[PDB]
């Protein structure tokens, strides 16, 4: 939706008054001219230009681009333009740009990659920043994630449970990945009952697993089965335990003594 | 006075390396001349210190100079030079002899003796910065010099084994640059030092020399540790390009220390457990390997705990070390009993000592480790334990909380056990009676591997030191 | 600079001979293992 | 970082901007070459493309990048498409590994292939891509003088 | 060696045998 | 001679690997 002649004013208007869809329309006419002035990405030169003409413009665009782009469910553009910030709050030496200053813009990366369920990327960004005792553990918006995880690794569900929806941080922001985290709770704690948990009725599963709407897990119900009298897991939660593993990894264990007995013949080649 | 002082420390210099230079002329007998490099760097660290700094400056004037007639005056000005027959050409060695560098064929250009000459050159000028403590300046200017050198010339496999030590020096000294004041400058150096180690390594993967590799690549995976991006580090350790051949020493335990650092955040231990081990055998018990045994059996003690398991703590005592060991041993008696006020004021005291090595970070995530020893410490016990039993032993919240903890300790398959919400207790799904199994047959699998394993590499060692002595003749 | 490209050839010799008896030396150990026993 | 994000936006419209794009992934070719790696598949599966006209820059990029990955013949392969923005005349160690695995590559098809015709370098049986680079080389040696390097392949 | 030195403390025989005393009275 | 010099160090390699190996045979 556009407001002024400046394709800028336009962009941070609609970005307040709702409607991030139509804001990724006027993303790609910025960037045609940034791109040929070289002004989307810093120089590794001296242009003495850092705070003026439209670099720190362009400072602005890509920050609200990015918090438009996760309420449009778009994962693409999301993670481009936050690896565009990358040389932005860095540049050369002292920081001449703005990431910190919101600091709900580095959770949304780091809550988009346990979307994923990639915890690779994730625990390497906390070593990212610069100040990790002082603006990464005192601010709740960076520790936002660390201290969803810390009961995730502590093992109690309660409590994270209760960041998602008791918690003040997933009205604006949040509200994109926060149905994305509660499917990736539910996602993980009931891989752990299919041996611990013999049998169950209906009342641990809206209990435990903090399940709203009746008749929604019949739709987890549909392909692999549930009469849910007893124990019917395995559809959801990774897999059945299936039977007769062979020729697939290494070692197996019913058909072939010859990979076994390859260890016994592995001193032949060793001898000769 | 003064004039004796220069002519002694020139004539050892020169004997030095008329050592090797009559050895990488004929054919290559490179293997020499790097076991006489490693005393090199000893004899003349001891050796800038007396005689004040007039050995160098001799020892221009008797070789040709390419690039180092202002290199000289420029490392000299800081200092603030007393001159003293400064004129050049007033020492001559040379005296046209064969082993001198000729100088009637040298001045008509008929012959080149630059290559050898000018890359030992570059060598002496790194040594006496870091000996000096010279910065600033003195570190940015040599550094537009070596590398735009070492893209002109071209080494040989002789030849390799000079700028290897050097790669080492730039990086040294730009760490030091950069902790001792913040400028506007800092990281514009780093950014072309960044851009560099890549462009070499491309040239050094052809000439498959085992020191040129190695150097840069624990001088690269350092960089990546400082930035904290795993991406760089990931693919760049897949192609498995370090040399594991010849490393001597040195590189040895460099190489493993950096794997488990890197491994520690990815959640695997299996690997990164064996990579400090490794680094603890291949590092020397000297005193200067000292400051590399102080971190790393700070970071072996460090993972174990975030294992899920209780490591030996005989080591924080009969060690020399345990002065620095101390904070890490109350971090454990912490994690074993289970007390969780105990704990968080462990780690508010020490976070001083903890902020050198960056290690805060991952005693941070250790207050799950608590909870994760102390569930397998009271299962252990009791293999049939109600439910409320565990909340007054560790002081917990409700049933319902520890309920949900328990489910995470058998994720893995740590504990090995089953809750049962109907019967009120927890019971441990472990019979033992584990040799009816495979499991056994897993292991002696390997061992007959490894044992194979040693004798492939006592399978071909002998003839090394053969190929010399029975060539040459014996009496 | 006529040896350079002349040992080329003899690169790929020397290459071989060592692999024919190392191929043939394992036959050999084997009738030698077999009259150590047989005394 | 730097050209990082870049990569992934090879998927995005406007054909027009990403030719600003390819120019600033030029320099970073030879410097980090982990985030291309995961890209790999999308830069070659524009190659056939008729409406990509970029191939020229864009085989340059892979060039260094499979050589950078270990794959030494794969890289001649992407050397060899563009035929534009690889220069035999620049000196530097890259550029003379292509040459190097070009003419051997050239040695051992057409040892098999000189038993059936003596005419193979006269014909399109051998790849005239092989045949670009040796053809020229060899010629450049003659010009220097050298027949060290003409006659010692030819045989 | 060292490890059992450090890691015995000054509960068991001054304060368990305490507790021995009353237990039987309490039978 | 960039083909010549890199498959140099084959020659030194298989060469050291079958001497050693001829010790065994020899004391056979």
């Amino acid at each position: 939706m556009p407001s002024l002649a400046e394709l800028t004013k336009s962009l941070s208007i609609a970005f307040e008054n709702g409607d991030y869809a139509a804001c990724e329309k006027l993303l790609p006419p910025i960037k045609i001219e940034l791109i040929k002035n070289n002004l989307l990405i810093p120089d590794l030169s001296i242009q003495n230009d850092i705070y003026l003409n439209d670099l720190m413009i362009t400072k602005r665009i890509l920050e609200v681009g990015a918090l438009a782009s996760i309420q449009t469910f778009n994962f693409d553009s999301f993670e481009n333009y936050f690896n565009q910030l990358k040389p932005y709050y860095f540049s050369n030496n002292h920081k001449l740009s703005e990431s910190d200053k919101k600091s709900k813009l580095i959770s949304l990366y780091l809550l988009n990659l346990l979307s994923q369920n990639n915890t690779t990327k994730f625990h390497s960004e906390l070593q990212y920043l610069d100040k990790h005792i002082k603006n990464l553990e005192d601010d709740s918006l960076l520790s936002y994630p660390i201290k969803l995880d810390r009961w995730l690794m502590e093992g109690s569900y309660q409590k994270a449970w209760d960041l998602l929806q008791s918690g003040s941080q997933n009205i604006s922001e949040f509200d994109s990945f926060t149905d994305i985290l509660k499917s990736a709770i539910r996602d993980e704690i009931a891989k752990n009952t299919e041996l611990s948990y013999d049998f169950l009725p209906l009342s641990n599963i809206k209990a435990l697993l903090f399940f709203n709407n009746e008749k929604e897990t019949e739709k987890f119900a549909l392909e692999r089965n549930w009469p849910i009298v007893n124990s019917k897991v395995y559809f959801n939660n990774q897999s059945k335990e299936k039977a007769d593993y062979e020729d697939e990894m290494m070692h197996e264990e019913d058909q072939k003594t010859n990979i076994i007995e390859k260890a016994m013949d592995y001193a032949i080649s060793i001898e000769n | 006075l003064h004039h004796s002082e220069k002519k002694y420390a020139e004539e050892d210099q020169v004997q030095e390396l008329l050592k090797v230079l009559n050895e990488i002329s004929k054919t290559t007998l490179t293997l020499d001349p790097r076991y006489i490099w490693r005393s090199l760097k000893d004899l003349s660290s001891l050796r800038n210190q007396e005689l004040l700094n007039a050995e160098t400056l001799c020892f221009t004037v008797n070789v040709l100079y390419p690039d180092s007639s202002s290199f000289k005056k420029n490392l000299l000005k800081f200092i603030t030079s007393n001159h003293k027959s400064s004129v050049p050409g007033s020492a001559e060695l040379r005296n046209s002899y064969p082993a001198s560098f000729y100088s009637v064929n040298t001045e008509k250009k008929t012959i080149e003796v630059t290559a050898e000459i000018n890359c030992f050159m570059h060598l002496l000028v790194q040594l006496f910065l870091w000996d000096s403590k010279e910065l600033e300046q003195l570190v940015e200017f040599n550094r537009k010099v070596v590398i735009p050198n070492l893209l002109c010339y071209y080494n040989l496999r002789s030849l390799n084994l000079i700028n290897a030590k050097l790669w080492f020096y730039i990086y040294l000294s730009h760490e030091t640059l950069a902790r001792s004041s913040e400028e506007i400058n800092s990281d514009n150096q780093n950014i072309i030092l960044r851009s560099t180690m890549m462009k070499f390594l491309k040239i050094a993967s052809l000439k498959h020399d085992n020191e040129t590799k190695a150097m840069l690549i624990n001088l690269i995976l350092r960089d990546f540790l400082n930035n904290g991006e795993v991406d760089s580090a990931s693919d760049f350790i897949s192609k498995l390009e370090y040399p594991h051949t010849d490393v001597s020493s040195s590189l040895e335990a460099r190489y493993f220390f950096y794997l488990s650092k890197i491994n520690a955040i990815q959640l695997d231990y299996s690997t990164a457990n064996e990579y400090i081990i490794a680094a603890i055998r291949k590092a020397p018990h000297n005193s200067k390997s000292l400051g590399f045994l102080q971190q790393s059996n700070k970071l072996h003690c460090c993972i174990q705990l975030l294992m899920g398991d209780i490591p030996e703590l005989s080591f924080f005592h009969q060690s020399n070390m345990q002065k620095s060991l101390l904070p890490y041993y109350h971090l454990t008696k912490a994690v074993k009993l289970g007390d969780l006020k105990k704990f968080t004021s462990t780690i508010t005291k020490y976070k001083q000592l903890l902020l050198k090595d960056d290690t805060y970070q991952l005693c941070v995530r250790l207050r799950s480790n608590v909870i994760k020893t102390g569930i397998r410490i009271i299962s252990l016990t009791y293999k049939k334990i109600s439910l409320r039993d565990i909340c007054l032993k560790l002081n917990l919240d409700s049933e319902q909380t520890v309920e949900y903890m328990v489910s995470r300790a058998i994720r893995d398959g740590v504990i090995e056990a089953k809750i049962n919400h109907e019967d009120g207790f927890i019971e441990t799904t472990e019979l033992l009676n584990i040799y009816d199994s495979e499991d056994p047959q897993q292991v002696f699998d390997e061992r007959i591997k490894f044992a194979n394993q040693l004798h492939d590499e006592y399978l071909v060692s002998m003839r090394y030191p053969e190929d010399k002595k029975t060539q040459q003749n014996e009496k | 600079y006529f040896k350079l490209k002349k040992l080329e050839k003899e690169y790929e010799l020397l290459t071989l001979q060592e692999d024919y008896i190392k191929d043939e030396q394992r036959h050999l150990k084997r009738e030698l293992k077999r009259a150590q026993e047989e005394v | 970082t730097t050209a990082a994000p870049l990569l992934a936006l090879l998927r995005e419209n406007q054909d027009s901007v990403k030719t600003y794009a390819l120019e600033s992934i030029n320099n970073v070719v030879d410097q980090l070459w982990s985030e291309i790696s995961n890209e790999l598949p999308d830069i070659e599966a524009l190659y056939d493309d008729d409406t990509f006209s970029d191939r020229e820059m864009a085989a340059l990029i892979a060039s260094k990048v499979y050589y950078n990955l270990g794959e030494y013949e794969s890289a001649v392969k992407y050397a060899l498409a563009a035929k534009d923005r690889f220069d035999i005349d620049e000196k530097s160690q890259f550029v003379e590994t292509i040459v190097s695995k070009s003419i051997e590559m050239y040695v051992q098809e057409a040892s098999k292939q000189y038993t059936k015709d003596e005419q193979f370098y006269t014909k399109d049986i051998i790849d005239p891509k092989l045949t670009s680079i040796f053809e020229r080389m060899i010629e450049k040696c003659l010009k220097a003088s050298e027949l060290k390097l003409a006659l010692g392949i030819a045989l | 060696e060292n490890w059992d030195d450090v890691e015995v403390d000054d509960d068991f025989t001054n304060e368990l045998k305490a507790e021995l005393d009353r237990y039987k009275r309490e039978n | 001679e960039q083909k010549i010099q890199e498959t140099e160090l084959k020659i030194r390699s298989k060469t050291e690997n079958v001497r050693r190996l001829e010790a065994q045979r020899n004391a056979l």
